[PDB]
């Protein structure tokens, strides 16, 4: 705003740009450079001349052009109206620009607003009174920003406490107009139903809270082997193409949570195509009639033909959002594709820093960034008198090279994650369904999570740590049967591997292109591990009772088609028969039993 | 232009008295001998400026070289009439002919597609391939490489591919394609001369061909071109566009060699750590335009070293790219036709072109099926090799022929022989047929009872 | 006795189907994996070292463009 | 003081024309957003100085910051009231209670201890677990090393092992860029002990600066120097995510560009990794000993990274953690082979614990041993386990790994009773079938 403090660019190369003769420029400070007017992040400084990391192509800029610096950190926008927009890396609009701008292409130097401020929404004042005294976090009013979630929560700007003064009367609006004012210490201060929030610093909550709640991951494997809950840390490190998208598209897809941050890293721009085609014609079935995933999800897009700084900010504004939405009160989740180019990018611009590098090219502050990452997250009450208690998942894809633990990124994040989940190339390969090692993956939030699956009276733990005693048992005889031979081994262990491709072919693999296998419920995988549990202990018990297991398996053809009919099933209704199904197993089994007798 | 130059050190250049630079700027090198060379600006600081060249700074004067900068930024002479005639890696003519009149002068660096302009992948092509019709499906603009080993018949499946391509694709106007070839063999130069000839496209298609007798800039410098010409004839041309780029083994290890000449610090395996960006430059602009005619469709080859499919070029190619379609040396030396590994290749978008509406509703189900039969028959191949053939189960035994048979038959069709996607789908089904009732764990019961003769 | 004969000849035989392409394969694949990750670590200190070399012969130069300016 | 700065490089900080200067002093600066912060002078060289800050140096502008500069090193202000309470990262109070009176004032980096004043502790303390105060002796006044893994439950191993442990012992703990999680853990063991209240520690989190944690452990260790030079009482020390810590001074080393080892630690480090050390023994003429135990997380598991290696090589013994035993579903993970104790001498014997200590003890390791080699013959070779002295190894193993590794964290048990235990457990194996057993140790329990 004519300020004009300017400095003058002097070295550059590639993404990172040198500007001297500016001292007012702090660290990491939102900056104006180029003839294009570019925004960009400074990094360093040295003597006269500091170093600022571009966050966008500096292709074409010259020496000479102007880079103005605006001294606050990086910052955005929080409120309603961003809700199934897509934001760019400049948190600009992006089917806006592409209008604006009346190009496909991406142009340099743009400046775009991130709401609308032409956009229009109804807000009413939400039971709270002109003249009471209110502070930070608490909600001013209540905006209906789509067709399922409504009232969302304009809040009220950081560092402000004081008394309420002017509050306007509820009524149509915009995100540029203020919607109160407030009287405090500080004199007058106006207050809009936007609030804008640093994206270096998470928006704040009130304490932070233990989570027992579950939160439902709609796969088996990922609810029961490794657990992950609402506000727990979940890594799902995976190959190149391995269905890591596939997992993240699945997962902030049947996820049970609230709202979805997607932020995009380096990713195919024909996934966030295909994302952005498939969105709208699937809607939710559950409450609030008529209501489509586009509208109840945010997605940021990072590109990998986009600039190398775009991904770690769009994935800091991801996490920015996501914070203001665990600081909304609802559970959230934060979907990353591709971590690794947001660490790879870190290696490329420590890089070209100038500073020394340690393992995978990447500097010594990737932990600091990790470990902050993951415990930002979480299950906590936020501020504000609403009192409400809010819920943030982050959900980060790493993409280490051939799949190896090795790599910096699958150590980085195994470290600071409570759990990890596991993706595997060797089913992948064979086009089978979801592939997780049992020999690996695992989690430490597994036992909260059977105390919350007891709320519901099913036997997580139990179930769970039968099917691994049947699966590590199962793979050592594999080892052993591998060793020597399917001769040299006994019923009992012929049971455990038989046991154990039941369990692979019917359980843990599950076609999610499938009309029916595509998401299973709580109460169907219980169900499934129950009615296996008990089809285990019967043929355990069968086979104590002097019988072959070769021979109980050859009238046990029926139970065993049952067995693996149990995935298509139906919808909500006829559980019953299901559970009917598992005692009329039960009572073929007593049958066959009659049957060898004689 | 400045006639002044300071240092030379390798294959670089550093110049002096001069201001205001751009970032990968056109710059003609006029040196001592008279020679002119074409070379891009590296980096640009105060009065000091450093440029690297394309030519080499082999047999160049200090103080006698003269230099004048265009300013701007990397610049083609894009046309309309670049179909039909050849182009070298530095765009100098090969084909001997006139000077081409340039359309229009735009940037090969190449422009990233903006995401909600980013339409999603649809329809579906006939390869003439089962394996690329059946196991994994190939989408019409979308983005999916090949995988071989050197020695391979990389240059003659490919051949196959670009041959039986705008033939086949009509029974899903002909298609026209678009070669490219970095710091190639001559023999290869030869071989996709005469399979360009003999398909009788070369009227209708462009190539763009950098020996490997030139040098590595025209190398990297070839994907860009390549990139600039398919993108203006899928934009522009409003016309369906084939990209078919190769050799990006030797534009790594050119990459490795600009990254080592500046001594900067690598990132793994020795090469550059902007590496999945600087590969994702060219990877992620092919997809489909909404509102815009024309698409362009990315069919690259790669070489994995040592025929090594762990090796960080193709998880790097993986890592960029979304999906890949392997070549494994263990079936090219079998004797059979074209070695396509069903195991390490995959389709970007399979569930795109499948289900009804599309072509079939006996697509999908189908491929997941031969595809868990054909490894079941690869696991069963290992434990029959290991213990014996008297202590394997039955599913291992008819399991084995049905991969032995899915590969001697469903595998082995031809190059010059452009199989129809229902002649893939018909002996499928018949390939499908050899296995048992209970054989098929991952086929319905309404596509078990319609397939049985 | 020759039956046993027999069976245990077998077992031997077992033994020689999983020292052939089982455990030699094996070994061959985790030599060549640990070569590898040796290799490459080997390569990641070395480019520590030759930046730390090169560090101390631009500083060294900065000495030496210290000395020239004294001299000035 | 400086309030014009020559250039920042990340978060070290440059400035120039600077006088009286002092190296690893204490600094407070004032930034541009109004915020205040302490940090520590790296080095001081000619005109020119350079300090670091420990909380960050984001958000700041060169000409609005300003800092004071005490011209001396960093002096903690030790107290004894600072029983039950808690402190942050940079010491001041998170338990939500105001600044305690201070006692005395001094540095934070600890006192080089006497060659001639030095005392060897014999002392033996009860680790309450059957595999823990037997296989490796817990000593008051020794150092045992601990390295875990990623996803591996060291913190509620650690928990367990304090709670079960308790002249009662004080504990005093030291986070470095501790998770939050584990805070909340380990919050929750304290409290469900119910000893919270005669423990105190400086709480670094995750979320706070991990930078500013690398004081805190030192906070913590003069903490220690001060319970045991003072109070005279028995005192533990341990420093929390080790792993973090080295990550940061490998963070702090690598800016200054210096000359980088393996894992981008420091040159000198062989100094560094001792102050991790030089929080524990005693002294001659005290009543109370100090014993540092620190816990840190080796790299992909592998304790060849240079963290595990130098914990290993520094102090005597380590507790090692296997991630198969621990994804076996038994309890305590305490793998025989690598995990050793070097008090374990002085500890065992008659007028400590028992006769039958050290003889059990080297039986056990045999017996392991044994068990292991005949583990990977029963891998290679059939089910038939190579005849008969590795059937009985494996099978003793097998049941050693089923009973005597796993005691239980909630549970605790004497010495005695694991000795009973292993008593009744050794009975599987042959008299003659323990080459590490003398002939007095083979009559010592026949009942």
């Amino acid at each position: 705003h004519a300020e004009s403090e300017y400095g003058a660019i002097y070295s550059v190369s590639g993404p990172v740009v040198i500007a001297e003769n500016m001292i007012g420029c702090a660290m990491y400070e939102l900056v104006k450079v180029g003839h294009d007017n570019l925004v960009g992040e400074v990094i360093r400084i040295d003597g006269d001349k500091a170093t600022i990391q571009v966050y966008e192509e500096t292709a074409g800029l010259t020496v000479g052009d102007p880079v103005l610096r605006t001294g606050k950190p990086l910052s955005v926008e929080l409120g309603p109206g961003l809700m199934e927009t897509i934001y760019d890396g400049i948190q600009r609009p992006l089917k806006a620009i592409k209008e604006e701008s009346q190009s496909i292409y991406i142009p340099r130097g743009i400046d775009t607003p991130a709401l609308d401020r032409t956009i229009k929404w109804q807000f009413t004042p939400g039971k709270f009174q002109v003249g009471d005294h209110i502070s930070g976090g608490d909600i001013y009013g209540s905006v209906f920003e789509n067709s399922l979630i409504s009232s969302h929560k304009i809040l009220l700007p950081p560092r402000s406490r004081g008394t309420i003064t002017w509050i306007a009367p509820a009524g149509e609006y915009t995100l540029d107009e203020k919607i109160l004012e407030v009287e405090f210490d500080g004199k007058k201060s106006d207050f809009t139903l936007y609030h804008t929030w640093p994206v270096r610093v998470p928006r704040p909550v009130t304490e932070k809270l233990s989570a027992d709640y579950p939160l439902l991951t709609g796969q088996r494997v990922l609810d029961a082997l490794f657990p992950c809950v609402q506000g727990g840390t979940t890594c799902i490190p995976g190959a190149f193409g391995c269905g890591k998208t596939v997992i993240s598209q699945s997962l902030s897809k049947y996820s049970n949570s609230d709202a979805i941050i997607y932020v995009g890293c380096g990713e195919r721009g024909n996934e966030m195509a295909e994302v952005l085609m498939e969105f709208p014609e699937l809607y939710t079935e559950m409450s609030g009639t008529k209501e489509p995933i586009m509208k109840r999800t945010t997605l940021v897009a990072n590109t990998s033909n986009m600039p190398v700084a775009a991904r770690e900010a769009s994935i800091y504004t991801g996490i920015t959002l996501a914070e203001y939405f665990r600081d909304q009160g609802k559970n959230v989740s934060m979907i990353a594709d591709s971590s690794s180019r947001w660490a790879e990018a870190l290696r490329e611009i420590s890089g070209r820093l100038g500073e020394m590098p340690a393992d995978q090219g990447f500097p010594a502050y990737l932990g600091a960034k990790l470990a902050s990452f993951y415990e930002r997250a979480g299950k906590a009450v936020a501020l504000g008198s609403p009192d409400r208690t809010g819920s943030v998942s982050i959900v980060a894809a790493v993409s280490p090279a051939g799949g190896d633990f090795s790599d910096p990124v699958t150590t980085a994040t195994l470290g600071i994650t409570q759990v990890f989940w596991g993706l595997d190339k060797k089913l992948a390969q064979r086009k089978h369904f979801p592939s997780i090692n049992t020999s690996v993956s695992y989690s430490k939030y597994t036992n909260v999570l059977n105390k919350f699956y007891d709320s519901n009276y099913p036997e997580f733990p139990v179930l769970r740590d039968r099917m691994k005693e049947i699966l590590s048992n199962a793979e050592e005889l594999e080892q052993v049967v591998q060793l020597v031979g399917k001769s040299a081994l006994s019923d009992s262990d012929k049971i455990t591997l038989d046991v154990a491709t039941l369990i692979k072919e019917d359980f843990l693999q599950q076609n999610g292109y499938s009309t029916y296998d595509a998401f299973c419920p709580i109460w169907k995988t219980f169900d499934m591990m129950r009615a296996f549990i008990s089809y285990h202990d019967e043929a355990q018990k069968a086979v104590a009772n002097g019988a072959n297991w070769s021979k109980l398996a050859d009238s046990t053809g029926d139970v065993k088609h049952a067995v693996s009919s149990s995935k298509f099933f139906e919808p909500s209704r006829g559980e019953k028969e299901v559970h009917g199904e598992f005692e009329k197993l039960l009572s073929t089994m007593q049958e066959r039993f009659a049957e060898s007798t004689d | 232009n400045y006639n002044t130059v300071s240092g030379v050190n390798g294959p670089l250049v550093i110049l002096e008295k001069v201001k205001f630079p751009r970032y990968n700027e056109i710059v003609n090198l006029t040196l001592p001998d008279g020679t002119v060379r074409q070379g891009q600006v590296l980096e640009i600081r105060g009065d000091r400026a450093i440029v690297q060249v394309f030519e080499g700074t082999s047999g160049i004067d200090v103080k006698k070289t003269t230099v004048e900068f265009t300013g701007e930024s990397l610049r083609i002479p894009v046309s309309e009439d670049m179909l039909g005639r050849i182009f070298d890696g530095s765009g100098r003519p090969i084909d001997n002919g006139p000077k081409v009149f340039a359309e229009d002068y735009l940037d090969i660096n190449g422009s990233p597609i903006n995401p909600y302009a980013r339409i999603y992948p649809e329809e579906m092509i006939s390869t003439g391939v089962s394996a690329i019709d059946t196991m994994n499906s190939i989408a019409r603009g979308q983005k999916i490489p090949i995988f071989s080993a050197s020695g391979l018949p990389h240059n003659e499946i490919a051949a196959q591919i670009c041959r039986q391509a705008g033939l086949v694709r009509p029974t899903k106007e002909n298609f026209s394609i678009v070669f490219a070839a970095m710091g190639v063999n001559l023999e290869t130069a030869r071989f996709f001369k005469q399979d360009f000839e003999e398909n009788g496209s070369l009227e209708r298609t462009s190539l763009f061909l950098n020996l490997a007798n030139d040098p590595t800039i025209e190398r990297i410098i070839t994907p860009r071109l390549a990139l600039t010409t398919a993108e203006y004839l899928a934009y522009q041309t409003e016309r369906h566009v084939l990209t078919i780029l190769t050799d990006m083994s030797s534009y790594a290890d050119a990459l490795r060699e600009v990254s080592a000449a500046r001594e900067e610090v690598p990132g793994r395996r020795g090469y550059p750590g902007y590496m999945y960006t600087d590969l994702s430059t060219i990877y992620e602009r092919a997809g489909r335009v909404e509102g815009r005619n024309g698409s362009i469709t990315q069919i690259p080859i790669l070489t994995m070293p040592n025929d090594d499919i762990t090796h960080p070029i193709p998880d790097l190619t993986g890592y960029i790219t979304e999906g890949q379609i392997f070549v494994d040396r263990q079936l090219h030396n079998k004797g059979i036709y074209p070695p396509i590994n069903v195991l390490p290749s995959l389709s970007r978008l399979m569930k795109s072109a499948i289900g009804e509406g599309m072509t079939r509703k006996d697509h999908g189900d189908v491929s997941n099926q031969l595809y868990a039969k054909y490894a079941i028959g690869k696991d069963a191949a290992a434990m029959k090799a290991v213990v014996g053939e008297e202590a394997l189960s039955i599913e291992d035994k008819l399991s084995l022929e049905f991969l032995e048979k899915f590969e001697k038959t469903f595998i082995t069709q031809g190059a010059y022989e452009d199989r129809t996607v229902f002649e893939s789908l018909d002996q499928a089904w018949s390939l499908l047929r050899i296995y048992p009732k209970e054989m098929l764990n991952r086929i319905s019961p309404k596509i078990l009872d319609e397939f049985y003769d | 006795a020759f039956i046993i004969l027999d069976e245990v000849i077998k077992v031997t035989n077992r033994r020689v189907n999983a020292i052939e392409h089982v455990i030699i394969p094996r070994t061959e694949n985790t030599i060549a994996y640990i070569n590898s990750e040796l290799d490459e670590l080997d390569r990641e200190e070395f480019y520590r070292l030759k930046k730390v070399q090169e560090k101390k012969q631009n500083e060294t130069a900065k000495l030496d463009a210290e000395m020239k300016l004294k001299r000035d």
